[PDB]
């Protein structure tokens, strides 16, 4: 089994069955088996949401390079009122999340169309609803690609947000700024903490961003610890 | 710790009988036999697992707000973060008298349940509070494990990690308690609050000691 | 400590404590509410 | 029997003579625990190999480029070629990750000897690493360990121990006189009695602090300056 650090010893709890296991639990978080099962659902859900997000942020910068992803909501004209969009979004997400969770709670209970009992999802593993019209390659191989791709995406998002707080531009603009002066755009080249001095990158995010007349508090993640 | 040959406080001096070495951070240190009684030990262990935990949170705050005020971020220093105006609430404005009363009221409820389980183990786990039972049980004195107090499951997981984690907590808590006396004593001598005292000591390390502060050494 | 607490329970020690608390209470009461001649 | 550090001493048992340069010199009994001896040895070898490189650079740099004071050569402007006034933060970035990989890999050879020996990216390419601290292979290209490596190891440790002592001389005799290693030899040979440690130890000749590209770096002399 490939390990996060060659020569390391994987923790007992990680015998390896979950796709993308690399014996990485330095603090032993998923020591409890049920806890590991939950964390496993969290990892997949986080990765899939992040994978869609990272892609969207990049696309919404190739198509509309003007609107900044961080302040996109305040820079875009919603076809519907936020209250109405948020209301629908809440009920929509609430429904899918409830059925999604019920499966994790009691496996194989929500695996059927409630409106049309004729429709019923085939038996499936938790975390994998069953929507697999096309699977290009071994399921486990694609599972590892999904978790590896997802883990990379989740890290990329934090990078998108932090870069958007240190600089005031999106991922593509920031990367170009790096490609222009590679040895003078790194975080080290913009922030240094010496035993006596404290140079921290300026927060390019207004503490509060007004939205449709409602100033929305937008804090720079731990601006005090940079 | 967690050993019969655990490192002790005064290498050479034998450890107290009551201090076997099981208790977290046990170094056989009870010179005035304060915990000679076994029941006293249990109470003292719980009390330490109470002062240290609060002290740890308090130290995290005096350090985070201080770090902020030094970087520039509007943060009142620990000493003046009480006269700071209380924030408003959707319900209404906050009043100091109500704030104190609410703080004690809530604390009385939690303290009662904690002490009641301490006196009567599992007493709180009677589904009396909305059916919560095992989550209201106590894995050990000062260790109220469950799915509400240890959500991630360090206690439910590897005991070695749990035991190691228990030592980390005791040692860190004792340090935080000592650190807190510092934050207070350095204030009541320098009048500046930490992170300013760390910054002064790192700018003139030799001429910025406790000896040169007026209050510490009176003659000097 | 079991035998130290036993000593701190002996009549002379307990009386010294009880009285000190009672005395201090009356002193503190007059300290904040002085000249209590009548119950008004 | 091996010759020991003093004509009257008796070697500590743990120092049986296996390690190179075993002159039974452990007055503080630091290497008594076999784990610590193992670690300390790796630290000795790393410190020696780094000081032998260092004592060559100080001497060499002076011989060739004599304008730059060894003590003041890490300044961006002092840096030669284009390196002059190069963002030190960006430079640190390179010196950081690159050093972190080589060091961590070496550390994992301590934690699990002969475990990190194969090229992680490519494959098959492996290093003999016969002894911890002596990888050989690509690390020994011209192949001189193939002979009596132990004898060569003895020369290496003895030369390194002399260097370690010499580089800390270069450091002191430079922060006192203000001149390099061979310049201090020249001054002595000019007027011996008048250019000694007596007429030079009463002054810490070297800046109290150095601002590097906006980052002030405090400096100090090993002996409290008179
Ligand atoms: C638990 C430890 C604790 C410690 C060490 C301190 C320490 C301090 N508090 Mg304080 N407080 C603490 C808890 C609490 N305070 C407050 C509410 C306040 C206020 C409203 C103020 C302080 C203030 C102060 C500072 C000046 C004291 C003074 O003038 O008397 C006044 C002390 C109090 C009103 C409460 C002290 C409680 C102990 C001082 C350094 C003052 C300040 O900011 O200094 C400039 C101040 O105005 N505290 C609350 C909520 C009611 C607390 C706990 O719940
Ligand atoms: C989205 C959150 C998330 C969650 C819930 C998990 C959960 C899990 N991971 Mg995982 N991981 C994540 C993100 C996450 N991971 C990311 C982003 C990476 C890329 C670095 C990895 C890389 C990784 C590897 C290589 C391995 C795991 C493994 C595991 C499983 C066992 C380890 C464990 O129990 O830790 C539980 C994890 C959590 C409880 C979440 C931690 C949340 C804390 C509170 C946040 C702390 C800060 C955090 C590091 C964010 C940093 C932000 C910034 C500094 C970049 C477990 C079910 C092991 C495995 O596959 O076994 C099956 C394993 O080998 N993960
Ligand atoms: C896949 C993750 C990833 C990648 C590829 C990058 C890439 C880059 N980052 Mg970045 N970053 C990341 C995550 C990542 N970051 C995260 C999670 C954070 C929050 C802690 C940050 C916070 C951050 C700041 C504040 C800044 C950058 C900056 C930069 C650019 C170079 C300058 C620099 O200082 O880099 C430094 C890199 C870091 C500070 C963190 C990267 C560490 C990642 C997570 C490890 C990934 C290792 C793995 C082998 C992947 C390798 C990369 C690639 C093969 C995918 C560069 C293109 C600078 C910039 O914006 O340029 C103008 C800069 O200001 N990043
Ligand atoms: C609503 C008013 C408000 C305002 C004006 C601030 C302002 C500030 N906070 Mg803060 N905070 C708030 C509410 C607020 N906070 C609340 C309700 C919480 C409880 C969750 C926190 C918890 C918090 C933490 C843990 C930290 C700050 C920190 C900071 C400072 C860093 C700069 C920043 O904006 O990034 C904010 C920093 C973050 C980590 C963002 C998370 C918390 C933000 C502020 C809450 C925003 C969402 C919430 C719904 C409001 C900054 C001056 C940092 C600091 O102390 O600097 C030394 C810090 O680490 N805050
Ligand atoms: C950091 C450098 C370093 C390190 C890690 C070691 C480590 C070791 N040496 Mg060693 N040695 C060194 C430098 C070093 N040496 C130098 C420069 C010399 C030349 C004088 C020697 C000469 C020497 C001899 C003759 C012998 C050893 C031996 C040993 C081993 C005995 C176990 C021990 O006591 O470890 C502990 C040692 C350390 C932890 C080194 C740290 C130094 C301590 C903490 C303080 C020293 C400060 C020092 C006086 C400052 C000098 C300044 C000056 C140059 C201006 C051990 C593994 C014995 C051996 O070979 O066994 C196989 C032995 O016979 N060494
Ligand atoms: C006089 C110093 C000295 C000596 C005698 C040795 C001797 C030895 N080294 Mg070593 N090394 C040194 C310095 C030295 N090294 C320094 C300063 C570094 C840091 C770059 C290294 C880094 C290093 C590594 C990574 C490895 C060795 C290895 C070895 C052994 C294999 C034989 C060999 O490499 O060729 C013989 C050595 C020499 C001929 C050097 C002495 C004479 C030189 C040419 C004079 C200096 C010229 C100068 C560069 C200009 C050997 C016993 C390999 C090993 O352990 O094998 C298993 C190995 O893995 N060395
Ligand atoms: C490691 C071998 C070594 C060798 C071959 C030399 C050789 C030399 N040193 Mg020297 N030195 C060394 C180690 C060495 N040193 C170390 C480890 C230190 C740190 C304490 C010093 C500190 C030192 C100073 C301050 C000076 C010299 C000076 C000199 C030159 C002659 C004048 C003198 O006072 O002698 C050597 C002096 C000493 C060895 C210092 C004696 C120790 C006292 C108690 C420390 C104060 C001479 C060529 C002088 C010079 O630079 O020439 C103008 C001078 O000023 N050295
Ligand atoms: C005030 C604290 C006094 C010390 C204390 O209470 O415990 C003191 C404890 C227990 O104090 C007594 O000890 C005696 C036996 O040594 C008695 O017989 C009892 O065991 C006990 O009550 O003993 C000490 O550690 C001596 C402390 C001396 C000061
Ligand atoms: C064991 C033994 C035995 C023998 O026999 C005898 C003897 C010796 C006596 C003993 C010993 C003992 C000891 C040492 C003790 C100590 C303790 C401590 C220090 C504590 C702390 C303690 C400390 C603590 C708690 C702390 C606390 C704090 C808190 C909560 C908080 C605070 C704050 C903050 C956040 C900030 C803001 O702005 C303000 C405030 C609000 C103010
Ligand atoms: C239960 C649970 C369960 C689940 O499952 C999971 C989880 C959630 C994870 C868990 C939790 C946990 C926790 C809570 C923890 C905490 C911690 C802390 C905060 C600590 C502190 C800690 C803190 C501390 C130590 C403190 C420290 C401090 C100090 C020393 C001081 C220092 C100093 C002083 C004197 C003053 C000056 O001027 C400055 C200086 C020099 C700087
Ligand atoms: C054995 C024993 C045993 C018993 O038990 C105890 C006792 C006796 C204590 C012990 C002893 C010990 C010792 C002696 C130690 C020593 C150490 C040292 C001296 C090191 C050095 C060390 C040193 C070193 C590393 C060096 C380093 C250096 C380097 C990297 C570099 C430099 C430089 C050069 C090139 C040039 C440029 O332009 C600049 C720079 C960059 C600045």
């Amino acid at each position: 089994r490939p390990l996060w650090r060659p020569g390391s010893a994987p923790p007992a709890h990680l015998n390896g069955e979950l796709p993308g296991d690399f014996g990485f639990d330095p603090l032993g978080l998923g020591a409890n088996p049920e806890s590991l099962k939950w964390f496993a659902e969290s990892e997949r859900v986080h990765a899939r949401w992040a994978m869609l997000a990272v892609a969207g942020i990049l696309v919404q910068e190739v198509v509309k390079p003007d609107v900044f992803w961080y302040d996109a909501p305040t820079k875009i004209d919603l076809p519907f009122n936020i209250v109405g969009l948020l209301a629908f979004e809440f009920f929509a997400m609430h429904f899918v999340e409830l059925k999604r969770w019920q499966d994790f709670r009691n496996p194989g209970s929500v695996d059927a169309d409630p409106l049309f009992p004729s429709n019923k999802l085939a038996p499936h593993e938790v975390g994998y609803p069953g929507f697999a019209p096309f699977v290009p390659g071994p399921m486990e191989e694609l599972k590892v690609k999904e978790i590896k791709n997802g883990r990379l995406a989740m890290l990329a998002f934090i990078g998108f947000t932090m870069a958007a707080q240190v600089t005031g531009k999106g991922p593509l603009a920031a990367l170009s700024e790096h490609l222009a002066d590679p040895m003078g755009t790194t975080i080290f080249s913009k922030a240094v903490v010496v035993p006596g001095q404290v140079v921290q990158p300026e927060c390019k995010i207004p503490q509060f961003t007004d939205f449709q007349g409602t100033k929305i508090f937008t804090p720079c993640l731990f601006q005090g610890l940079w | 710790a967690y050993g019969p040959d655990r490192p002790l406080w005064y290498p050479g001096n034998p450890a107290p009988a009551y201090l076997d070495g099981t208790l977290a951070g046990d170094y056989g240190f009870d010179p005035l036999g304060l915990s000679s009684d076994p029941e006293t030990m249990r109470w003292m262990v719980h009390a330490e697992l109470q002062n240290a935990r609060w002290a740890m949170l308090g130290a995290a705050g005096v350090l985070l707000t201080s770090i902020g005020a030094a970087v520039g971020l509007p943060f009142p220093e620990w000493y003046e973060a009480g006269a700071a105006p209380l924030p408003s609430t959707v319900h209404g404005d906050w009043s100091f008298g109500t704030l104190t009363a609410t703080m004690f009221l809530l604390f009385h409820w939690a303290e009662q349940k904690r002490i009641m389980d301490f006196r009567n183990p599992g007493s709180q786990g009677d589904g009396s509070f909305f059916g919560i039972t095992d989550d209201f049980k106590s894995k050990e004195n000062g260790y109220p494990g469950g799915r509400l107090f240890d959500p991630i499951g360090f206690s439910r997981g590897d005991e070695a990690m749990y035991k190691k984690y228990k030592q980390n907590e005791i040692v860190n808590g004792r340090l935080a308690m000592v650190a807190n006396l510092g934050f207070w004593a350095q204030y009541a001598a320098t009048g500046k609050g930490p992170i300013q005292n760390l910054a002064d000591h790192l700018a003139d390390p030799y001429h910025t000691t406790f000896t040169t502060n007026g209050v510490s050494v009176p003659f000097y | 400590m079991k035998n130290f607490t036993t000593y701190l329970s002996t009549a002379p020690v307990v009386a010294l404590a009880w009285f000190t608390v009672t005395a201090a209470l009356l002193i503190e009461i007059n300290r904040f509410f002085p000249d209590p001649l009548v119950f008004s | 029997d091996r010759k020991l550090w003093a004509p009257t001493v008796d070697s500590p048992s743990y120092l049986n003579g296996e390690l190179a340069g075993d002159y039974g010199f452990d007055p503080l009994g630091l290497g008594a625990d076999p784990v610590a001896l193992k670690w300390y040895r790796q630290s000795e070898l790393v410190h020696a190999r780094w000081a032998m490189l260092g004592v060559a650079g100080v001497l060499g740099q002076e011989i060739l480029r004599p304008d730059v004071f060894w003590y003041e050569a890490g300044e961006p402007q002092n840096l030669p070629g284009p390196f002059q006034n190069i963002n030190m933060g960006g430079l640190l970035a390179w010196e950081f990750l690159l050093m972190h990989w080589v060091e961590v890999r070496r550390w994992q050879d301590y934690k699990n000897f002969g475990s990190v020996n194969e090229d992680p990216i490519f494959k098959g390419n492996k290093v003999p690493n016969p002894e911890m601290g002596y990888p050989g292979g690509i690390f020994d290209p011209l192949g001189f360990s193939k002979g009596n490596r132990k004898e060569l190891q003895t020369k290496e440790i003895k030369n390194g121990r002399i260097a370690m002592i010499a580089f800390m001389s270069f450091v002191v005799q430079a922060q006192a006189t203000g001149k390099g290693p061979l310049a201090n030899l020249a001054d002595h040979l000019s007027n011996p009695g008048a250019n000694n440690w007596v007429s030079n130890i009463n002054h810490c000749v070297t800046p109290s602090s150095v601002d590097v590209q906006g980052l002030t770096i405090p400096l100090t002399c090993l002996w409290p300056g008179s």
